[PDB]
């Protein structure tokens, strides 16, 4: 039950690494061997349709009809020193040599380092007046772009 | 023929037409607010403002190309004429 | 001050490895993750405290979850009515020193957001180079005589005359 | 290649943690090695943290189109 629920989710998250991998790779070779012939809109299209369709498919397979974002267990349980051939048979010879602390380095959890500038402005920005005027600012923007919608719905016929 | 050729003109003229309604649409169709059922939301504010950047460009290179393709019909047009051609032959 | 790993144990139980020894592993030395006062307050001042959990909402740490061939888990969890367990973290070993075992959705929110702002700064650089000109445009920063048919026909009657020679 | 060398290497940055999430989504999915549990908490948020984080991202995402708006 749970499980198909977990599995119906990352079977088309880890679907979506295929399209991503389609992308990227192709962008490497063409990159190296068309470097020349310089195509701004080209570039530009490429990188609006991956922003576009990629970003959407993997905020919705990890957003809705997914299990909770704070109840399943990431558990690391098999390592060693020598090249384990199972992780090279499912990433296709990624992430090589299966060293001892490249399965700590797996978890990456840590964010980057301006992460913590931003924390800290996070924590700077809520010693002025915060969710008290920026509240009913955001609570009159979403009523206006209520009213936005109600022109584009009205200008559409 | 001829025909064809002014179909294909027609053709291009109703895709310019329909891109920019198709860009200005996806703007303010993102920009809905609904409910969150187990979604984690830190990452979706920036993932919709990545997505309205590239939707503006849109819009932008809607007009070049509008820019572009009225010059395309401006050589067209200034090749075949009326307005003094059998006029300023005998001035 | 995150719950998200830590890597501190006690020498006393690396080299043993058993069923039970995860089982005893509850509260074997102090540890900072093991929270304390309410959790802790069962060992290392009562004895054969382990039937005195429920008598006195004492909280115990989970030992349902227990393999023998590779490693051991301990967990931290809260209880305050009997025959109930709930967790917040998992605590496994390896080789045996912790760690902790993160979500699923939050490492995958933590690496999505690196993600987006690579993906960003790989954009950004990309304005440093191409520079536009409405006249010159995008740069970056670095026949027959019609007489031949008859000249190559004698020329061809040439050839099956002097062959190329090698 | 001179040029276009930050934009491959920011583009492994995403390749990487992708590759991640497809591996252990690919040793969750296998019954071996692998522990299943349904661990159900909750993780209280100290703030209004749908509205909390709609006070940044909405405005944001309509400064940035007004601005790549007047870029072109």
């Amino acid at each position: 039950r749970e499980e198909k629920q977990l599995e119906a989710s990352l079977d088309a998250l880890l679907s979506q690494v295929a399209d991503l991998k389609n992308s990227l790779g192709s962008f490497i070779c063409k990159l190296e061997n068309e470097y020349g012939r310089l195509t701004w809109p080209s570039v530009l299209d490429s990188f609006a349709l991956l922003s576009g369709q990629l970003n959407t498919l993997n905020k919705v397979l990890k957003h809705e009809k997914t299990p909770l974002f704070r109840n399943q267990v990431i558990i690391p349980l098999v390592l060693s020193p020598d090249r384990d051939e199972d992780l090279m048979r499912q990433t296709e010879g990624r992430v090589p040599v299966f060293s001892h602390e490249v399965v700590p380095d797996h978890l990456r959890t840590k964010p980057d380092p301006e992460v913590e500038e931003q924390e800290k402005q996070l924590t700077t920005d809520a010693a002025r007046i915060g969710a008290d005027a920026a509240q009913k600012q955001i609570q009159s923007l979403n009523k206006m772009c209520s009213n936005l919608l109600e022109k584009i719905s009205k200008e559409e016929r | 023929s001829k025909e064809t050729l002014l179909q294909s003109y027609n053709k291009r003229l109703k895709d310019d037409i329909k891109s920019i309604m198709d860009n200005f649409t996806e703007i303010i169709k993102t920009a809905k607010i609904e409910d969150e059922t187990q979604v984690s939301r830190a990452t979706q504010g920036e993932q919709d403002n990545y997505e309205m950047h590239v939707r503006a460009a849109n819009i932008v290179r809607a007009g070049e190309s509008l820019m572009k393709l009225v010059s395309d019909l401006k050589q067209f047009l200034i090749l075949n004429d009326f307005p003094s051609v059998n006029e300023a032959i005998d001035q | 001050d995150n719950l998200l790993g830590i890597s501190w144990v006690d020498s006393s139980w690396i080299p043993i490895l058993n069923s039970g020894s995860v089982l005893d592993y509850f509260s074997e030395r102090s540890n900072p993750f093991y929270d304390r006062t309410c959790n802790n307050e069962v060992v290392k001042m009562q004895r054969l405290t382990l039937e005195h959990l429920n008598q006195m909402v004492g909280i115990e740490y989970i030992l349902l979850h227990a393999q023998e061939p590779i490693l051991f888990i301990i967990r931290k969890q809260q209880r305050q009515s009997p025959a109930q367990v709930i967790p917040l973290a998992d605590y496994y070993i390896i080789a045996g020193v912790i760690y902790q075992a993160p979500d699923l959705g939050s490492v995958i929110n933590s690496r999505v957001l690196t993600a987006v702002h690579g993906i960003q700064s790989a954009f950004d650089e990309a304005m440093s180079y191409c520079r536009y000109h409405p006249s010159k445009g995008y740069w970056w920063h670095f026949s027959s005589i019609f007489q031949r048919q008859r000249v190559d026909a004698l020329l061809l009657d040439l050839r099956q005359k002097f062959p190329p020679k090698f | 290649l001179w040029p276009w060398d930050s934009v491959r290497n920011n583009l492994r940055s995403a390749l990487t943690e992708m590759c991640v999430l497809y591996d252990v989504l690919s040793i969750v999915r296998d019954k071996k090695f692998m522990t299943l549990d349904p661990v159900s908490q909750d993780a209280l948020p100290p703030k209004q943290n749908p509205q909390t984080l709609q006070l940044i991202s909405k405005k944001k995402s309509l400064a940035g189109a007004a601005q790549i708006l007047l870029k072109g």
